[PDB]
């Protein structure tokens, strides 16, 4: 009874979406030929899985998402991958030439000649909706397509739909899988023009995902199928709230309300704990108290920043299977050991919990195996300023001697944009640092 | 007297006032089916104050219940005495009333003020003369604070003459899930000071404090505290409901009580503190009532009056009682506490006596004071508001919903000026 639309931009976005949509199939029992025996095959739905699949009279359960790429190299792969028959006759978006690591080329030159088609597609999809909450866009700060076009898309959407919210999932690109060197300019130039049209954005750092996969997954060569699968698992876990059924954090509005205090501070940090290694059959057993104890370890968060230096806003949680709220209360009492915990004086505290009575789903033939309990703490820390400071150092270095600047100026951008965005990010990091 | 129209707002209002209707309806001995059970005329001397005849000359309560969260109708029609009301004023919203002002204050609710004025005028047509109004609400959430202030202003426009009284519940950190309360409370009392005639500060902080530190209940629920407030506000209404020697009325209560032109916040109290009992009770007698009437842990505001002064006083005693004895102890209490009371109005501590016992207790009373201690409560609320406000917080919700920063600033200016007024009248001399 509340529709939802997602959208994928860029190679990273489309790959993550590929890795996520089949997880989404698995979770509800949806299968490329599945039928979910409790339905009428004609709109049989309006449950929490209706928000994505707008199932047709053919009992197909077609989704609500489109994929964007300036030059077909991954969107084709999903067009001829595994769930081929799962998408409409050329509903997807294919271009002819990428922005090539150039924020400007996607922000002023190329996208400004393809965007109208994207908006037409988004509107045409939304018309079939009835109660849309907002958009969930997938992009990255690395390239110029998944960044310049994303910011331009933000502007266009906020122009056409300002009332509705639109949650974001982003990647803070790492030197380890750095496919460019002009990422930091794109990152600043995207965060600066994101705030005024953003509401709540999640960053998942490929530094962090790479570290997790290399360390606790026994993989030394993280292709774009390993890190991609891990991130898909995290995204499914976070959106399970609205996805499976009703509990804490039903709606995107509710995301904002219980997460974001201050519209300049809307980058929640997500932690996880169950990192099942591999097909390893037997290591030991597991306890809910154990995983909630682990969800405080700095090594197990989706973005590298040590929060024992700062204060939290609102530390929500989710769980899968084996309800035991008394154990949860004991867990809060234990973590109250105040060795690495804090809250903020002005507003009281709430560790809202919502339980899903389904054990977590796993990739069948992947680098994981099925477990029974799961949990994901979305702690809106003040420590998330570490990432911005780290990226500011590099942006300042590169802008010291005006490196690469021509590749942006000579395409429809001015010189003052760089300076003003740097100042704006300085104000933003000041706005984080002052809270306390 | 003339008739009274009762107005009920939100979940808190609906629950508290439904329990209050139950309490008095038992007190006036009326059956759920509208059947008549009372055994004397002294019960129905002032039944016309609230209840109106049916086609079968069957007396029916006159009240209105307002909210926007459509799940409250079934809560109304599922109480013990819930179906008592007329099936014409169960008018509610249909899409929730999330605790945001200017949603029920500006955005919507302002579209149904026509509906609520229509219903209130419709049932005051059957009212031969109008006395005043009874708005029950709380200071947190739209349905509740915002609708209450909007209704107050609207009926003040339409009926500038008659009296306007209301019950205020101030949410507290001690029992409160949401946290957007202090903004609601201050935004409310700003309208409330300048737009109503008298108001009762039915607090939650003091309520929880005493219930947990003496009554020692594990989980203060919407059941227990509803019972407490319904009982106390029934005790307040008794004086009008009963025929008394201090034969006070709403206009008379205002004239006697109201000291300044902006200080009309009362502190309803109760001497024989009562939990959910079964038998008759453990016995209580006169001097116990005398002492527990004006104790430090029996009111509904977390303040010690000995740190302040009373502008006025009032009481309404219950049960078969020695009037001369009562006057003797009251004379002593006004004699042995010379500094406790203001020197501006001698012969302020008024007293009345009632006859029908409370339906469950033998000898009780009802304290309705007007102190200078209420500055502690107001200062508390304003300080927590400004702590939430020095840095913005969710304030984007309000600004995008219709207000500006100036309204917040002026609400704080008004509250701190009010606290200054109470401080000033608290430090007079001779
Ligand atoms: C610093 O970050 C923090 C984050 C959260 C917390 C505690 C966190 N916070 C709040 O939201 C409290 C007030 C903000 C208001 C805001 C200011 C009103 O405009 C709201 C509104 C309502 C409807 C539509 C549009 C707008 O929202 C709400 O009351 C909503 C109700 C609705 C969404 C069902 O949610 C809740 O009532 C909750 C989430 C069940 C109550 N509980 C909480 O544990 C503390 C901190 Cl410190
Ligand atoms: N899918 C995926 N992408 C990643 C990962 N790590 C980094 N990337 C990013 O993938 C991006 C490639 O897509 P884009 O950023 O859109 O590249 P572009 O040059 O703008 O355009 P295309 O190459 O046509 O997509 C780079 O910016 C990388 O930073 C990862 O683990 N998975
Ligand atoms: N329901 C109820 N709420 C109370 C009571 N006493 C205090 N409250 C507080 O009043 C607030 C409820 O506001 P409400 O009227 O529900 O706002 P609404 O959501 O706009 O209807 C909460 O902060 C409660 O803690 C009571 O006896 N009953």
């Amino acid at each position: 009874m509340r529709e939802c639309i997602s959208i994928h931009v860029g190679q990273a976005g489309v790959q993550i979406g590929n890795a996520c949509w089949e997880l989404y199939c698995l979770e509800h029992g949806i299968q490329p030929d599945g039928q979910m025996p409790s339905d009428k095959t004609i709109g049989g739905g309006d449950d929490s899985f209706n928000t994505f699949f707008s199932e047709t009279g053919a009992g197909k359960h077609v989704p609500r998402a489109v994929f964007v790429d300036l030059e077909p190299t991954v969107i084709d792969e999903v067009r001829t991958g595994t769930y081929r028959q799962l998408f409409h006759p050329e509903q997807l978006i294919t271009g002819k030439e990428d922005a090539a690591n150039n924020y400007a080329r996607g922000h002023y030159t190329i996208g400004k000649e393809i965007i109208d088609l994207v908006l037409d597609r988004i509107r045409k999809l939304a018309d079939q909706c009835t109660g849309l909450q907002g958009f969930l866009v997938f992009h990255s700060f690395g390239g110029g397509t998944g960044s310049g076009f994303t910011s331009l898309l933000m502007e266009r959407l906020s122009v056409d739909y300002g009332k509705k919210s639109k949650l974001e999932f982003s990647i803070y690109p790492a030197p380890q899988v750095s496919t460019a060197v002009v990422e930091p300019y794109n990152s600043i130039l995207t965060t600066h023009t994101t705030l005024e049209h953003s509401d709540c954005a999640f960053m998942v750092d490929n530094e962090a995902i790479y570290d997790i996969c290399r360390r606790n997954l026994d993989i030394e060569r993280p292709t774009y199928t390993n890190l991609n699968r891990l991130i898909s698992q995290i995204v499914s876990s976070i959106t399970a709230s609205l996805r499976f059924d009703g509990a804490l954090n039903v709606d995107l509005t509710e995301f904002q309300t219980n997460l974001v205090p201050y519209p300049r501070i809307h980058f929640p940090l997500a932690t996880y704990a169950p990192v099942i290694s591999a097909e390893k059959a037997y290591h030991e057993q597991l306890s809910v108290a154990e995983i909630t104890n682990a969800c405080f370890e700095p090594a197990n968060q989706m973005v590298k920043c040590d929060p024992r230096h700062g204060k939290y806003m609102a530390c929500c949680l989710l769980y899968r299977g084996d309800v035991v709220p008394k154990d949860v209360n004991a867990a809060i009492a234990t973590i109250k050991t105040k060795r690495s915990i804090q809250f903020v004086d002005w507003c009281p505290t709430g560790f809202k919990v919502g339980i899903n009575y389904q054990p977590p789903t796993v990739v069948p033939g992947g680098d994981l195996a099925k477990v029974q309990r799961a949990v994901c703490m979305l702690s809106n820390t003040t420590a998330i300023a570490e990432a911005w400071a780290r990226l500011d150092h590099k942006f300042d270095l590169m802008y010291a001697k005006r490196a690469f600047v021509h590749w942006y100026v000579g395409e429809g951008m001015e010189e003052g944009e760089f300076s003003e965005a740097r100042e704006d990010m300085a104000a933003l990091e000041k706005d984080y640092e002052e809270v306390g | 007297m003339r008739e009274i129209v009762h107005i009920q707002a939100g979940q808190c209002g609906n629950q508290i006032g439904a329990k209050f209707w139950e309490v008095i309806s038992d007190e006036h001995g009326i059956d759920p089916s509208g059947n008549y059970v009372g055994d004397s005329d002294l019960q129905l001397e002032r039944i016309s104050v609230y209840y109106n005849e049916a086609s079968s000359h069957k007396y029916v309560p006159r009240a209105i219940l307002v909210d926007l969260e459509p799940g409250t109708m079934d809560s109304v029609r599922s109480g013990a005495f819930g179906h008592l009301f007329r099936p014409d004023n169960f008018i509610f919203g249909q899409s929730g009333a999330g605790n945001n002002w200017a949603k029920g204050h500006y955005t919507e609710g302002a579209e149904l003020v026509d509906s609520v004025l229509d219903v209130v005028r419709k049932e005051c047509e059957n009212c031969d003369c109008l006395q005043g109004f009874q708005l029950t609400h709380s200071l947190g959430g739209g349905t509740g604070s915002g609708m209450g202030t909007l209704l107050i202003s609207k009926v003040r426009e339409e009926y500038p003459d008659r009296i306007m009284n209301t019950f205020s519940v101030v949410p507290s950190p001690k029992v409160s899930d949401t946290v957007v309360e202090p903004y609601n409370a201050t935004l409310s009392i700003h309208q409330l000071v300048e737009n109503t005639d008298e108001t009762y500060c039915i607090d939650n902080e003091a309520l929880y404090d005493i219930c947990f530190r003496t009554l020692k209940l594990a989980t203060p629920t919407y059941g227990d505290l509803n019972h407490l407030v319904s009982a106390t506000m029934s005790g307040v209404t008794t004086s009008l409901r009963f025929p008394g020697q201090l034969n006070a009325d709403l206009r008379k209560l205002a004239v006697n009580m109201v000291p300044f032109p902006r200080l009309h916040f009362f502190m309803p109290g109760f001497a024989p503190l009562t939990a959910r009992g079964s038998q008759q009770y453990r016995a209580l007698t006169v001097p116990e009532l005398t002492q527990q009437m004006f104790d430090a842990k029996n009111m509904m505001a977390a303040c010690d009056p000995r740190h302040g002064r009373y502008l006025t006083v009032a009481t309404v005693f219950r049960g078969r009682m020695s009037m001369k004895e009562v006057d003797e102890q009251m004379l002593a209490i006004q004699s042995k506490n010379s500094s406790y009371f203001v020197e501006w109005i001698p012969n302020n501590v008024k007293v009345a006596v009632c006859d029908i016992p409370p339906r469950g207790l033998k000898m009780s009373s009802t304290f309705i004071g007007n102190s200078t201690a209420i500055q502690e409560l107001f200062k508390r609320i304003s300080e927590q508001f400004t702590a939430m406000f020095r840095r913005k917080a969710f304030l984007h919700w309000y600004t995008g919903e219709g207000m500006d920063e100036m309204e917040f600033t002026e609400a704080e200016s008004n509250m701190n000026d009010l606290v200054s007024e109470y401080q000033q009248y608290q430090d007079a001399t001779a």
